[PDB]
RNA sequence: UAAGGAACUCGGCAAAAUGACCCCGUAACUUCGGGAGAAGGGGUGCUCUUUAGGGUUAACGCCCAGAAGAGCCGCAGUGAA
RNA sequence: UUGGCACCUCGAUGUCGGCUCAUCGCAUCCUGGGGCUGUAGUCGGUCCCAAGGGUUGGGCUGUUCGCCCAUUAAAGCGGUACGCGAGCUGGGUUCAGAACGUCGUGAGACAGUUCGGUCCCUAUCCGUCGUGGGCGUAGGAAAUUUGAGAGGAGCUGUCCUUAGUACGAGAGGACCGGGAUGGACAUACCUCUGGUGUACCAGUUGUCGUGCCAACGGCAUAGCUGGGUAGCUAUGUGUGGACGGGAUAAGUGCUGAAAGCAUCUAAGCAUGAAGCCCCCCUCAAGAUGAGAUUUCCCAACUUCGGUUAUAAGAUCCCUCAAAGAUGAUGAGGUUAAUAGGUUCGAGGUGGAAGCAUGGUGACAUGUGGAGCUGACGAAUACUAAUCGAUCGAAGACUUAAU
């Protein structure tokens, strides 16, 4: 219920009983173990570090992030462990549970939960005018010359600058998003994955980040 | 895929063009960007060949314009049957390749990349 | 629409600070021949 | 293969007591529907205009004129509600999406059969 | 889907025959209406007798449109036009005999005079 | 381009729609010429028979069919401009 | 607001209404809290606190303004060069044409009507929206973080129960609590319903070509027509804001003197608003006050003037996309599934060619859910990610505990 790391698959639907359409995502969270824990006594709070996704093990002339490197290889083997590829903290837990090095499993969560879900969006590139703000075109026709810019930025002489919040073009983007109470509609032990109802932020195989919901 | 600053139909007919004087002269000079697109089309026109049947020597006359080659010996042959003939029966063990491209210097005129695919 | 001020040599002179061009790959042709652009084939004046 | 997990994850929930058809095809769909304190089966019957989808997100839709107007319902194909789907005939046509009923009336939008 | 300025047609023998929406009740900058919302419409066409003239200003109920609804199973009922009926002030029709089919959704709107007069309802 | 169809706007501005050929039908008014292409309807591909005029011509034949039947195909037959 | 004055601008401060986009005041239109009432109940009237959020579509006019039609919880009043034309329009009016009324002997005029009438500019500086390079942070790195501060959000209707109870002659008809659902707005996503889908499948018209038949290609908007995958999408699918704590406003109080009574106040003690501070979401140590934790690495020469060579770790270069103007970010570089040719699928289309049979023929049936298939899922080193080069540390002083 806490917590857990995993990918976004996609998205199918599930018939629920008494025989309604429910709209799912399809989360994988395998190989989910808690590294490091951090305590108010040294660190001045209380969290878990968990690691996500295993990658391969320290090789001499790596050239990219598929491969460890020493400082992730030794982090990860004061717990006995292999490298994790995503590492989050959480800070929300009972932190007197969890051993070092303990597997977080999939069926901490149970069938009815709700819970809160963070992703990054997804990527729009320089999209800027009507398209990032949800502003108004002006007319298609009569005399126009004014259909996607934006309107007037300000007054004049008594306002001789802009202002500090005036919304211009400038790239949709990537931006951190948490959608809340959702809800676990099924856990599945043996594929390790998490139906959740509704959608989630981010693309295809994206991290996720599950937490049981604050409200 | 890639439009290569040309329109649908242009396009379209310069990568047939493309494919075809590869397949006469074995070794060719473009720039990069069109050898990464005529890489694709030359090599689903050796599979073609390489089943051989009627059903497929027609498939292939749809690409595959339309040209005379000169051989030693005097024989005069089409493009589709050079391929459909030797290109297919060279190939006849491989699983895919049948290409590759190497880089060379940029060129004068523009700034392009120049290069050379070949034909495994 | 049109400048202001004129611009002076020292802001003129900022403005061209990032301005400016990068030396090559430059692998060399060890077998025969002299340095060549590195991922790149020279089939003559090089072995490589 | 869409992908293995989601294929994995929803194959308990696919039917295997329904019969092949296609577009062009009349059916006669019993379909569940719950009243106050009853479950009275209802029967729809009319011309399969279209199939779309794949796996457990398939659907069809079908035709019927009713009282002088044109009616259309769409089902999941694998919906429990469905308690039963008879094919009263086979029809012959030549696309898979029947659109063009939608404009003809009368004894113009007949199907022929076999 | 419909909004003002919308042409409708009438599915009882009151004396209308093809009413024109003004207005879509509910709530401020409300715009669209769908089966089983009231609006606010005026007469355009009638026939001699009837109970409604034309030019009257009436308030009908939407059964029957052309974008359909959806159900919670999953599953759609679109149909073929756009069509209403012409109520009293109480959810009671101003006619006395309803023509072809309506949606049960008008069951859950306290709308049962009419569920009862109409010759099926799907 | 879903649903709607002038709610836009000073103003249906711009765009959309009509459009060729054959058959049928055509108002007020009028200086009796007109209005008039008024409006408003219907039709059109391919094959085979029968007919079959101009008869191209010596002639069915040359060629438009002059026309009526019986069939075949498509979502759509002045199938594009 | 209409004016008075004539202080800046006549080697130009260049325009009413509408559109787009806002931001502030409170003398408050709605929603929240109260006092009085000539407040029985339901409704109201008047005054006090309160600026968090909200505050509509049409007909007529160039119109501001106004009248009217339908709604709504409500359709507040003002400032911003009567906000906003180097952001748009050009209906109106101070331009040349023409006509009517009227005045003038006339040329002409009115401020009276009416029809027509060219809207320039490649952004230097500040400002604002995005996005990088450099150095700094007493050794150099990799990852995970605290949060000083900053931004966002903040709305509200109807129905059912309490209860036909309280009140009331009756008609009518609640407070306070407890449940369902909507409208508008915000932002995430493509399973569903749709849209698009110019390297996907099919039908079809004219003309030119591949020597002819058959089968194909070119051009005609993608020639036209019927469908449609991935991606991107709303009108589609999910979620959010009516919670809780602390201190207060108007107000209500308890005890209580000054002033042997009384009194909310002067000492004290409570209570009390969708407003203030938190609680919720995002950014955040260039927070030069440059913070914290875990792990990795550690040299000699030397005139330590610096020279070398390096470590952990990066980068150049190359194959790419879940990312993108570029750069940056992320997935890979043979000890390899990064592109992705080949093989197999999903989905799309809808029955290939060739041959055979039936028919006089157009055509039909069989072989056979056939053939073809961009972007989506797997498998497979067959082709390409070669060899290399560059950068990169050596842990200072003072004082006090040890």
């Amino acid at each position: 219920t806490k917590g857990i790391l995993g990918r976004k698959i996609g998205m199918t639907q599930v018939f629920g009983e008494n025989g309604e359409l429910i709209p799912v995502t399809v989360v994988e969270a395998k190989e989910n173990v808690v590294l490091q824990k951090k305590t108010v006594e040294v660190d001045g709070y209380n969290a878990i570090q968990v690691g996500f996704e295993d990658k391969k093990a320290y090789k001499k002339d790596a050239k990219s992030n598929k491969y460890a490197n020493k400082p992730a290889e030794g982090h990860a083997k004061k717990a006995d462990a292999a490298p994790k590829r995503f590492i989050r903290e959480f800070r929300n837990v009972d932190v007197d549970a969890y051993e070092v090095g303990q597997e977080v499993s999939v069926d901490t969560f149970v069938a009815g939960d709700v819970i809160d879900v963070t992703g990054v969006s997804k990527g729009k590139g320089f999209q800027g005018a009507i398209k990032r703000h949800g502003q108004s075109r002006g007319p298609m026709s009569h005399g126009s010359h004014f259909h996607r810019a934006p309107g007037s930025v300000g007054m004049a002489s008594d306002a001789s600058r802009v202002f500090k919040g005036q919304k211009m073009p400038g790239r949709m983007g990537g931006n951190t998003v948490t959608v809340q109470n959702l809800e676990v509609v099924q856990v599945d032990t043996e594929n390790k994955v998490i139906l959740v109802k509704g959608n989630v932020p981010g693309p295809k195989k994206g991290l996720v980040e599950i937490r049981t919901s604050i409200k | 895929y890639r439009k290569l600053g040309r329109t649908s139909d242009q396009r379209k007919a310069m990568l047939r063009d493309l494919a075809t004087s590869l397949i006469i002269s074995e070794r060719i000079e473009t720039t990069e960007a069109r050898a990464k697109e005529v890489r694709s089309v030359v090599e689903k026109l050796i599979t073609l060949g390489k089943k051989g049947d009627l059903a497929s020597r027609r498939n292939a006359a749809k690409t595959l314009r339309n040209v005379e080659i000169l051989n030693e010996d005097e024989t005069t042959q089409t493009a589709l049957q050079k391929l459909f003939g030797e290109i297919a029966e060279r190939y006849t063990e491989r699983q895919g390749g049948y290409t590759r491209i190497l880089k060379q210097g940029p060129r004068r005129g523009d700034g392009a990349e120049s290069v050379i695919i070949e034909l495994v | 629409a049109v400048p202001k001020r004129r611009t002076s040599k020292t802001r003129k002179n900022k403005r061209r600070t990032h301005f400016k061009i990068s030396v090559p790959g430059m692998t060399e042709c060890p077998n025969c021949g002299e340095y060549k652009l590195s991922h790149r084939v020279c089939k003559n004046c090089g072995s490589y | 293969t869409n992908h293995k997990l989601i294929e994995a994850v929803t194959k308990s929930q696919l039917r295997t007591d329904l019969p092949s058809f296609r577009p062009g095809d009349t059916l006669r769909v019993h379909v569940r529907i719950i009243e106050g304190t009853r479950e009275r089966i209802q029967v729809f019957e009319g011309v399969v205009i279209k199939r779309r989808g794949g796996g457990v997100s398939e659907t069809f839709t079908v035709r019927k004129i009713s009282s002088g107007v044109g009616v259309e319902r769409t089902f999941p194909l694998h919906t429990p509600k469905i308690e039963k789907i008879e094919v009263k005939r086979r029809g012959k046509v030549r696309r898979a999406k029947l659109y063009y009923l939608r404009s003809l009336r009368g004894k113009a939008a007949r199907i022929q059969e076999i | 889907m419909i909004q003002q300025e919308t042409r409708l047609k009438v599915a009882d023998n009151s004396g209308a025959r093809e009413v024109l929406t003004i207005k879509v009740l509910g709530g401020s900058g409300r715009k669209t209406a769908n089966i089983g919302d009231v609006i606010v419409c005026t007469v355009k066409n009638a026939t001699p007798g009837g109970v409604v003239k034309k030019g009257d200003v009436v308030k009908a109920v939407i059964v029957r449109t052309k974008s359909g609804v959806r159900r919670n199973d999953g599953s759609y009922i679109k149909f073929d036009e756009n069509a209403c009926v012409i109520i009293r002030d109480d959810k009671g029709p101003r006619g006395t005999r309803i023509f072809g089919p309506v949606a049960r959704e008008l069951r859950e709107g306290n709308f049962m005079k009419i569920v009862s007069l109409a010759p099926e309802v799907l």
